[PDB]
């Protein structure tokens, strides 16, 4: 699973 | 010389506006090309059709999973994914674009707008381009999102191309 987080 | 793309987005079917890309090829080459070469469809799959997955309102929409509409595979143009051009770019604000990775070296299609200052994913994000016109349009689909990224309505890539 990709995706930036903050 | 650096691309220019765009975004037609639509909530749920009915079209909301254009979303328009400087992508920085000067920098960040295969990045870019490989952006531009998805937004327009250059190769039968790309951007177009596919939707905002993941949007979480004050950091960023995520798109480009064309595959899975999720988050698990979506691809570039050269197979699957390839490798972190480099990080000479940095998340400073809203607009900016950047590469939606699982790890390092991961860079597929996904990608990600910023909708604020995101300078944590520096170095691990590559920034490879940024809106130059539509950031109104971005930020209000950003208001059909969520949390957990979950949209409250089908946010799509309505049509999707280079303008030069």
């Amino acid at each position: 699973h990709a995706g930036p987080i903050a | 010389v650096n691309p220019t793309v765009f975004f037609d987005i639509a909530v749920d079917g009915e079209p909301l506006g254009r979303v328009s890309f400087e992508l920085f090829a000067d920098k960040v080459p295969k990045t870019a090309e490989n952006f531009r070469a998805l937004s327009t469809g250059e190769k039968g799959f790309g951007y177009k059709g596919s939707c905002f997955h993941r949007i979480i309102p004050g950091f960023m929409c995520q798109g480009g999973d064309f595959t899975r509409h999720n988050g698990t595979g979506g691809k570039s143009i050269y197979g699957e994914k390839f490798e972190d051009e480099n990080f000479i770019l940095k998340h400073t604000g809203p607009g900016i674009l950047s590469m939606a990775n699982a790890g390092p070296n991961t860079n597929g299609s996904q990608f990600f707008i910023c909708t604020a200052k995101t300078e944590w994913l520096d170095g691990k994000h590559v920034v490879f381009g940024k809106v130059k016109e539509g950031m109104n349009i971005v930020e209000a689909m950003e208001r059909f999102g969520s949390r957990n990224g979950k949209t409250s309505k089908k946010i799509t890539i309505a049509d999707c191309g280079q303008l030069e």
